């Protein structure tokens, strides 16, 4: 199932760092990696895509490279607003799922997704997400919805198709969990139902680019919590 | 040389959505270090193949007429531009013959299916950029 990332690494201010993920040929080696980066707080932002591409905003002390069957984030000139957490992320051919490594802890010497529906709730019980979605052509992407439980790392969870014909699901949740969508109110749904504990996170949803080897754009989470009081 | 004109046509080529394609996509390798000063035997050799690429009957069967032929005779202008300026390594021109046949492999696997040929389109797209 695995993709793995050194749990931490630090560095001084100037100094350069390099972040591993490597995995199976199943998926970095048939496809293309992207990176986030999450600083405390808000959600993850997408930091490079289609292994060494950089998007838009971002710094060019930022690098990406793959290797066969690992991917490697490099960071120079590192500075203090660098501390955050870093994700790989790449499609398993396998599986017919995305996934994400463990993530790194990295220590420093107009679009609009609006995830509702969140809440607290009984083992067992169910829940109805929305994603709000607004100043894009909502149609023509696909979305997904990524969790992160408490004190861990990102999880995908769902997927599903710009017109709607086609859904992914990860094991944890399938066929409980039912991802949905209505094209005429920009609304992408997540019907949970059967929860357990382990559900407990906060919820986003995120827009694919394309292919949904990537996604460029995430909501800032709805928290949902699963407790027996 | 210069990729616009292609990549306009290659955008406009497109019948499926690639957000209905969320299980194709596939990283062929380009080795784009053979770009980066770049070689005009390889850039040749890089409009050569997607050329070999896209007038195949496969090829005929999955574009649009009209754009497809404007799209070929753009390729077809290139390489004889470029083709004067090749009067005069070949390890470079081997890398993108082999990624060219991981791309026809692709294809074959795949039963050259809707959602494989947008994969391709805008795999060439990105390698066209990537040459520049």
């Amino acid at each position: 199932i695995v993709l793995t990332q050194p749990p931490s690494v630090s560095g001084a201010p100037g100094q350069r760092v390099t972040i591993s993920c490597s995995g199976s040929s199943s998926n970095i080696g048939s496809n293309y990696v992207s990176w986030y980066q999450q600083l405390p707080g808000t959600a993850p932002k997408l930091l490079i895509y289609d292994n060494n591409q950089r998007p838009s905003g971002v710094p060019d002390r930022f690098s990406g490279s793959k290797s066969g069957t690992s991917a490697s984030l490099a960071i120079t000139g590192l500075q203090s607003e660098d501390e955050a957490d870093y994700y790989c992320q790449v499609r398993d051919n396998n599986e017919n799922e995305w996934v994400f490594g463990g993530g790194t802890k990295l220590t420093v010497l107009e679009v609009q997704l609006v995830e509702s529906g969140g809440g607290l709730v009984q083992p067992g019980g169910s829940l109805r997400l929305s994603c709000a979605a607004s100043g894009f052509t909502f149609s023509s992407y696909a979305m997904s919805w990524v969790r992160q439980a408490p004190g861990k790392g990102l999880e995908w969870v769902s997927a599903i198709s710009g017109s709607g014909g086609s859904t992914y699901y990860a094991d944890s949740v399938k066929g409980r969990f039912t991802i949905s969508r209505d094209n005429s109110k920009n609304t992408l749904y997540l019907q949970m139902n059967s929860l357990r504990a382990e559900d407990t996170a906060v919820y986003y949803c995120a827009r694919y680019i394309d292919f949904g080897d990537h996604m460029d754009f995430w909501g800032q989470g709805t928290l949902v919590t699963v407790s027996s009081l | 040389l210069d990729n616009r004109r292609t990549l306009m046509l290659l955008a406009q080529m497109s019948r499926i959505s690639p957000s209905s394609c969320l299980m194709d996509r596939h990283d062929f390798g380009f080795p784009q270090e053979e770009f980066d000063a770049p070689a005009i035997s390889v850039l040749h050799e890089l409009i050569q193949q997607i050329f070999n690429l896209f007038t195949t009957k496969d090829s005929s069967a999955a574009w649009d007429e009209d754009l497809l032929d404007k799209f070929c005779t753009e390729l077809y202008q290139q390489l004889n531009d470029l083709e004067a300026c090749v009067m005069q390594n070949a390890d470079s021109i081997l890398a993108v013959k082999k990624y060219f046949r991981r791309i026809t492999l692709y294809l074959t696997e795949k039963k050259y299916s809707p959602c494989a040929w947008e994969v391709v389109r805008a795999e060439i797209m990105r390698s066209l950029s990537l040459s520049t």
